[PDB]
């Protein structure tokens, strides 16, 4: 109502407040709230709170996954699958789905980008904004098509991306 | 300075936070895990419905171009935007 | 031409110019300063991610 008031709207014709029940698609939200007070043993919980999640949805659904620094999005795709294949889990993401699994592993034999070549043939992907036009559009691409399992990018992919 | 907030976009002017009724949370190790469940959608009005393309003025009808029908969002403030 | 004396000659030739001097550390007298960068090859792909929003 103070923003309705602060733009001169009505609050009778021009005020339309939607509840989270409006969204499109229900959403249910999970928050994980690392509680120990030492800086290693919280990055280490996050770590395997990631893993856990994505492994909660390993073969079910795409997983997209945020972080907050470029580098960061490309060692969060590689943490990952470094669990995944320590744990023997990497199969989970790409089953035997040659059709799939043949465009990515043929797309990322194409890719000029190093990083995403090591996770291409996997179900891993990275997006970030220093990364080529060609190669960014291809992780857009390869995710809007279910062939990316697993999709680690910055928040400017949230914004500058409508891929949900 | 002490009128403005030190948290900038952090800042929380309420104290408590009412969560969903299905809103369960346990803490199982070293972290606290708190899960909201998908809201169901509200139901539809009895003289509510999402209105197809074919209703709102012609000259809008281009500018919703593969759309046949609107959003229920979009439905309820059709008449309040055009 | 203190600075890339190597391209100073005492045999030289040189025209005039009516106008003021420039600093003896300015930017124009010290090229190997300013021109000896290696170029940005791969770089700013693990920069910040930050929006100029004013420009």
């Amino acid at each position: 109502e103070d923003v309705a008031t602060f733009l001169r709207v009505d609050p009778a014709k021009g005020l339309f407040y939607f509840d989270n029940s409006f969204r499109p698609v229900p959403l249910e939200q999970t928050y994980v709230g690392i509680t120990e007070k030492k800086a290693i043993k919280r990055f280490q919980i996050m770590n395997e709170i990631v893993y856990e999640k994505i492994m909660e949805h390993a073969g079910k659904n795409q997983v997209l996954v945020f972080v907050h620094s470029r580098k960061e999005t490309g060692k969060t795709a590689r943490a990952i699958r470094d669990m995944c294949l320590e744990k023997d889990t990497l199969g989970l993401f790409l089953r035997e789905g040659s059709a799939s699994t043949e465009v990515l592993r043929t797309e990322a034999e194409q890719c000029k980008n190093l990083e995403l070549k090591d996770l291409l043939p996997y179900g891993f992907a990275i997006h970030h904004a220093g990364m080529t036009r060609v190669d960014r559009t291809l992780v857009e691409d390869l995710f809007a098509d279910k062939h990316i399992q697993v999709l680690v990018s910055t928040a400017t992919l949230a914004w500058g991306v409508n891929l949900p | 300075e002490d009128l403005v907030f030190t948290q900038g976009s952090h800042f929380m002017a309420n104290k408590r936070c009412q969560l969903p009724d299905g809103s369960f949370r346990r803490q199982r190790k070293g972290y606290e895990e708190v899960h909201v469940p998908a809201l169901k959608p509200k139901p539809f009005g009895s003289e509510e419905q999402l209105l197809p393309v074919e209703k709102l003025p012609k000259y809008a009808q281009a500018g919703f171009e593969g759309f046949k029908t609107l959003n229920r969002i979009q439905s309820k403030l059709y008449r309040a935007a055009l | 031409y203190n600075f890339m004396g190597v391209r100073h000659d005492p045999n030289m030739k040189y025209e005039l110019q009516l106008a003021n001097p420039k600093e003896f550390y300015h930017e124009v007298h010290r090229p190997s300063h300013f021109l000896n960068f290696a170029l940005l090859q791969e770089g700013e792909v693990y920069s910040a991610d930050r929006e100029d929003l004013y420009a």
